[PDB]
């Protein structure tokens, strides 16, 4: 298989295979410890912010790419904003500071 | 005037640090929500638009179609911020249906099953109460005293059903015995973390016992957290339970007629129904054998929502597997719910040998590389002029 | 949209009353169509191929 | 005895059956106790001369249509066919029963309603009479919580002294002189504050006129009535606790319909709590053969209300349950199976409603049902979402603004602004033709022309070679 | 969540209340002391000037913005013209009364008893200026009540406490106004216990 | 008479900013208007007869004059639509009617007080003015204008009161002027401003 852009899951906006275009590969937990071993930290940031999960941070990295401007504005993933709505729905009160 | 400098930054908390976490007071859980979900029903069954005030509302969690009211009276691009007077939908993007919250208003308090059954019972060791007695009060099986005064009763004597009844005939005032989950919200509410804070800063010194003065300093270290932190004690007894947004627990329609609900719409319907009845028995004025069985039955359904499984395991209906509550969604699959993630621009195939290559190059079949590098190829075919527009470069690569 | 709504008036592209959702062969495959079968709900007419 | 039991059904029975069953003659003993209970109430409103104040307007407007016979009467005890002979027999004593005090001051006002015992009321407006004098107590009672505080925390007096001379009466000028004359700092202090003690209790002086009787009788007009209700509250409870063992024997036939067991035997209680409400023993039939209807009435009205996720109405579950009661009776006879059309013959549906009643009852598949092989997967990992748009579908609309900002820029000045205002191009909402005529200061049917012939210019080729490229 | 830091007395706070209770907004008011709410509103209001609206994201301090926002966002019933010709009439007619009359009533209350007469009668002759015109429409230059009369209903209601009234003329075609607008539920269910003892209605 | 045509009538002021604030939006919509730089002591006749409140400016279009800094530049933005000057969402719209109220009541009094104030107030106001206008420095990095992509009316309330910067004796001072001073290179030379500027108000640019 091979996939450059396709469907996206429902609750968490990552990819999958259900639309004649299977999911991307599994960049599992074991394969992030092999990109922190090297110093590689720009490859790691795009591999879980633009290429997978951000919402309006990846419909720019597709319009930068088609113009020959390889450069990305990351934004915060959509699989962390669901982890704040799933904790506030308990008693707990998670937020973020300002600085 | 940093105010105008504030709002530029106030709506811009993308540069941050120090995720801060703490308890949530009922005056704040009432301040995330946009309305009070107050019925059990989800959609209309005939025209699948969602009902009003139900779980899947549109006056509460926003609209359904992007930039368009629900009835069908405000579609144009002229009105794009107004709220429809017929059905009070705010005409904005349907993305906002994904980050608003509701809230149910409980008709009687109920203990937070995390702070009541996590092994060191944070309700227990804040009161110095044996957990087997708190749990004998949250089922309405045994009275408990509050504000004894001048009689033969402490502040936390567990009067059984008779001993109180063999006690209230002698006094009517100076004495107050409650029962149930609305009692532990009275023990906490009047306890003070400073009188018994320093007063235990002396009681530990007198106590000479390697076991006593070892856990004695464990309690006083918990009292010493509920003060500087800024969390009152009585916020561990819920009074308004907030509801997740209606796109993180979808009701998407499958292909063919069936729907594929998440397992929370089977649990929220079970709290709003039982809570909705208990609002009624207090108006119909039933005896205290039923309503006293109601609260005991509600409180088993707010604690089957937080962490379902530390009880009778309220298995799903219409099926024979246990439902999946909120705290069974963050819990370990061996990897975190969030990131530690699938990934675009990938592939896979059967490796082979190719012993003519240099050390620093691998093969890559034409049929794959033409599919990962697609958005780059679109750059050339519109840069070298070989395609007028991008829609006419997608038909040259196909 | 507004921009494209000028693109229609310029050429007269008659808008679609019906959307196309036919069944096209999955990518990367090629083979003679050796057999076809048609099932119909009892109560709807059979077209000529049926 | 609390052997670490957890589930409530263990805890329900553990306290339910401590009570004892009731013999038949016991049940008649209780209803005969309630039946005196309300008579302590309704006969304790005849003591209220304003009892017909809400109804004197009804029969003074029933014919004139402000009160209907279905909200006040049901047929007297022991329309114009019935109303004009009983209410008409109160048009004589209506105002004539105060000729004494307009002494026998309380016989006639009693004799106005001393015969009221045979007047029949209806469940509609019985509440207001309890709702009327109820708030009169908070219009007289909690206000009285200021008199004490005015004397205890406001004048240093105790509170349990002046009440002997003033309370109950609630109107006289006792502490004007009674608690003033004690030669104390506070007794002399009463005149110092001797206005808000009597001006606060002025609106209650309306109350005694509000019912026309003094405050003493007003006290016994409602306080005696409170015992009548509470004479029955404890009365009804003894029956809801006695037959409470019955609902469990009725609510086990429905133990699997999507509802928990314990949400079932709690819906029957609200049923049974109504059966004993309207119970009537004079007809002889035992309590069980009447409480078995109102009980089972509820658990089949709740199941059609909170059993489904996508709720279907109550008038339709009768139709679904007929399609299975009848597609199951045609299954033995016919033997094979039932078609989609023989139901149309067997039942009497229009041959398509049976085809719309079949696309309803199916419940939702839970989004966590583990798909085949029980791998580390669920159903919720395979249902993609369609609200989003293809980033090529959003890279064209971003590209289209290139052309229509460039192609449309290769126009003239006055003939391109209106071309941009006649559509929503690069602006807010679009506009009407002569709606723009007030914009270019020349109102005429030229505005239908400048756009007209100009957009022909963009229609020609090589001004559309880049614009045409978007249409397939 | 839509709060309001209304004054219990001042005509400005009575202005906004007519707009809220007209449109049907589910609001909740937090009173001020006399015309001074707490010092706990300086954080969401550096001016500390009532009225002030707060609905989950917004802060607004003026009768202009607070009263027109509720019109441009809660559409019906509408309290303005439709075409741009007449808004400038209404949008400017309400600039007259908020400049001539309102600050005129300062000395009648905030000015000594000398100048109370200086404002009293010189304004009364204006009070019957548009008085004959009420034989044109029912309301103030409108056949259906609108934002322009929103500055009069809380203005007329403050007459007997202020002091100037109707006597002979000035009440013939004028008093029909207040007997027609003072009964609408909006101005009915907007009256407060403090603003009510300025008359017998 | 004055409104006898379908044309406007603007008894503008040659130095008073109400004219120069209006004329920007007045001419930014491409409309044929009439300029009459006139004085307070002696304006033209029509500016005093049909103008029963006698302010500056004063716009008159076939029905009546419209006198205000707000009622005017609102009447044009609601009747001559394109291009647009104010947003669509009523949430972020009336707040755009709030900065205009936090300028006419915040940075106007610092102009009149410097016109009729004592020797220290002229720098005291210039104290509360000059540093305060540096307290709003980082705004411009995010948005190319005053917290709004499009050129909107809230920007037009600044530039006429940023064109009189040194004309009443002001000059910047401190770190970060390159963010705001460079910003003035983005607004001070626009067609809406260039063709609209009154040459009388220009000579205090050298
Ligand atoms: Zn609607």
């Amino acid at each position: 298989h091979a996939r450059s852009t396709g469907s996206y899951s429902l609750v968490t906006q990552q990819p999958l295979g259900g639309k004649a275009q299977f999911g991307g590969q599994r960049f599992g937990e074991m394969e992030v410890w092999a990109l922190e071993a090297y110093g590689a930290a720009y490859t790691l940031q795009e591999m879980l912010t633009v290429k997978s999960d951000d919402v309006n941070g990846r419909t720019k990295m597709y319009k930068n790419i088609v113009d020959g401007n390889h450069q990305m504005e990351p934004g915060m993933p959509e699989s962390f904003n669901v982890l704040l709505k799933e904790i506030r729905s308990l008693g707990i009160n998670i937020e973020l500071e300002d600085e | 005037k940093d105010l105008l400098k504030f709002l530029k930054a106030q709506t811009k908390t993308e540069e941050f640090d120090a995720i801060k976490i703490a308890l949530a007071s009922p005056d704040m859980i009432r301040s995330w929500s946009f309305g009070e979900v107050k019925k059990p029903e989800t959609i209309n069954y005939r025209t699948f638009k969602p009902e009003r005030d139900g779980l899947f509302c549109a006056r509460i969690f926003g609209p359904v179609k992007d930039y368009e009211c629900l009835c069908g009276k405000y579609k144009r691009l002229k009105h794009r911020g107004v709220i429809c007077e017929k059905c009070g939908v705010e005409v904005t993007q349907t993305k906002v249906r994904r980050e608003r919250m509701g809230h149910i208003e409980l008709a009687s308090p109920t203990a937070h099953i995390w702070f009541l059954k996590s092994l060191p019972s944070r309700i227990g060791l804040l009161l110095d109460m044996p957990l087997r007695d708190i749990e004998r009060v949250l089922y309405f099986e045994s009275y408990v005293v509050i504000e004894g005064g001048m009689t033969n009763l402490e502040r936390q004597q567990i009067l059984t059903e008779e001993q109180y009844l063999d006690a209230l005939e002698e006094f009517g005032d100076e004495f107050d015995a409650k029962m149930g989950a609305e009692a532990i919200q009275a023990l906490l509410k009047s306890m003070d973390l400073e009188q018994e804070c320093e007063q235990l800063r002396e009681e530990l010194n007198e106590t000479n016992s390697e076991t006593k003065r070892k856990k004695l300093t464990k309690r006083i270290k918990l009292l010493e957290a509920f003060v500087q932190s800024g969390n009152k004690p009585e916020w561990m007894i819920l009074t308004v339970l907030p509801v997740l947004p209606p796109d993180l627990r979808p009701l998407v329609p499958l292909d063919g007629g069936r729907f594929a609900t998440s397992d929370l719409n089977d649990l929220y319907r079970r709290v709003i129904n039982r809570n909705n009845r208990l609002k009624r028995l207090l108006d119909l004025a039933a005896p205290d054998i039923i309503v006293r069985n109601e609260k005991r039955m509600l409180q088993e359904a707010v604690d089957a929502l937080l962490d379902n499984g530390r009880r009778g395991r309220a298995i799903t209906g219409s099926n024979k597997r246990p439902l999946k509550s909120l705290a069974d969604m963050i819990k370990g699959k061996q990897g975190r719910f969030r990131q530690n993630k699938r990934v675009d621009y990938s592939g896979r195939s059967v490796i082979t040998v190719g012993p003519y290559l240099r050390l620093h190059q691998c093969g890559l079949p034409k049929k794959m590389a033409l599919e990962l590098f697609k958005p780059f190829i679109y750059g050339k075919l519109e840069l070298r002029g070989l395609a007028t527009t991008i829609k006419a470069a997608k038909k040259m690569v196909e | 949209t507004p921009e494209e709504k000028l693109l229609r008036a310029i050429f007269g592209e008659k808008a679609s009353d019906v959307k196309d959702s036919s069944l096209r062969v999955p990518n990367g495959v090629s083979g003679t169509v050796i057999d076809v079968q048609v099932f119909t709900r009892d109560g709807v007419e059979k077209d000529k191929r049926a | 005895e609390i052997g670490r039991t957890t589930d409530p059904v263990r805890m329900y029975m553990r306290e339910m059956g401590t009570v004892e069953l009731l013999t038949r003659e016991g049940e008649i003993d209780i209803a005969k106790r309630i039946e005196d209970g309300i008579n302590q109430v309704q006969c304790s409103v005849a003591e209220y001369p304003e009892a017909i104040t809400y109804l004197l307007e009804q029969y003074d407007r029933v014919e004139a249509e402000e009160a209907r016979l279905s909200d006040l009467i049901t047929g007297f005890v022991d329309d114009p066919e019935l109303a004009r002979e009983k209410f008409a027999e109160l048009r004589a004593q209506y105002v004539v029963t105060r000729d004494t005090i307009k002494a026998t001051a309380q016989e006639e006002i009693l004799k106005l309603s001393e015969v009221f015992k045979q007047f029949r009321l209806v469940p509609k407006q019985f509440d207001y009479l309890v709702n009327s004098m109820r708030v009169m107590m908070d219009r007289v009672r909690t206000q009285e919580r200021l008199i004490m505080k005015l004397c205890v925390e406001q004048c240093k007096m105790p509170k349990k002294n002046f009440i002997t001379l003033f309370t109950g009466n609630e109107t006289s000028d006792t502490w004007f002189n009674a608690a003033i004359a004690m030669n104390k700092p506070w007794s002399e202090k009463l005149h110092d504050v001797s206005e808000e003690v009597h001006r606060a209790l002025q609106k209650l002086q309306q109350i005694e006129e509000e019912t026309g009787l003094t405050i003493e009788q007003v006290k016994d007009i409602n306080r005696r009535m409170s015992i009548g209700e509470a004479k029955a509250r404890r009365a009804k409870k003894e029956m809801v606790e006695a037959n409470l063992r019955l609902v469990i024997s009725i609510a086990k036939k429905y133990t699997n319909r999507g509802l928990q067991f314990l949400d079932l035997i709690q819906e029957g209680n609200i049923g049974l709590m109504k059966a004993v409400d309207k119970f009537e023993y004079r007809r002889g039939y035992k309590f069980s053969t009447y409480a078995t209807w109102w009980i089972r009435q509820a658990i089949t009205r709740s199941i059609a209300d909170q059993a489904r996720t996508i709720r279907i109405p109550v008038h339709m579950i009768e139709t679904i349950n007929k399609l299975n009661r009848i597609s199951r009776q045609m299954l033995q006879e016919m033997g094979r199976e039932p078609t989609p059309e023989e139901l149309a013959e067997r039942m009497l549906m229009p041959e398509d409603k049976i085809r719309k009643v079949l696309k309803i009852a199916k419940e939702p598949i839970s989004m966590e049902t583990p798909i085949g092989d029980d791998e580390d997967s669920h159903l919720g990992d395979f249902i993609e979402d369609t609200t989003l748009e293809l980033p090529l579908d959003s890279a064209t609309t971003e590209s289209l603004r290139a052309a229509t900002h460039d192609v449309l820029a290769g126009l003239t000045a006055r003939e391109a602004k209106v071309l941009r205002m006649r559509f929503g191009i690069d602006m807010n909402t679009d506009y009407t033709l002569e709606e723009v005529g007030k914009q270019f200061d020349v109102t005429r049917e030229r505005i239908r022309q400048i756009e007209a012939k100009a957009l022909r210019k963009l229609r020609h080729p090589s001004r559309s070679e880049v614009l045409r490229s978007f249409l397939d | 969540v839509m709060t309001l830091f209304s004054g219990p007395t001042d005509i400005y706070s009575h202005q906004v209340r007519i707009v809220l209770a007209e449109k049907g907004v589910s609001f909740e008011i937090e009173h001020v002391e006399k015309d001074n709410p707490p010092q706990d509103l300086i954080d969401l209001n550096p001016n500390q000037s009532v009225p002030t609206l707060v609905d989950r994201e917004l802060t607004l301090w003026e009768s202009r913005i607070i009263m027109e926002y509720l019109d441009e966002r809660f559409p019906h019933p509408p309290l303005m013209p439709v075409y741009p010709v007449a808004r400038g009439e209404s949008r400017l007619y309400m600039h007259r009364i908020e400049k001539d009359w309102y600050t005129l009533m300062n000395t009648i209350i905030n000015g000594s008893a000398s100048e109370a007469d200086a404002a009293r009668k010189q304004l009364r002759e204006e009070l019957l200026a548009i008085a004959p015109v009420f034989g044109q429409k029912p309301y103030f230059l409108s056949d259906e009540f609108s934002l322009v009369d929103c500055y009069l209903a809380p203005l007329l209601w403050r007459l007997p406490q202020l002091g100037i009234e109707f006597s002979g003329p000035g009440a013939k075609e004028l008093k029909g106004y207040m007997t027609r607008v003072f009964e609408r539920d909006s101005f009915l269910a907007s009256l407060t216990e403090a603003e009510r003892e300025m008359r017998l209605g």
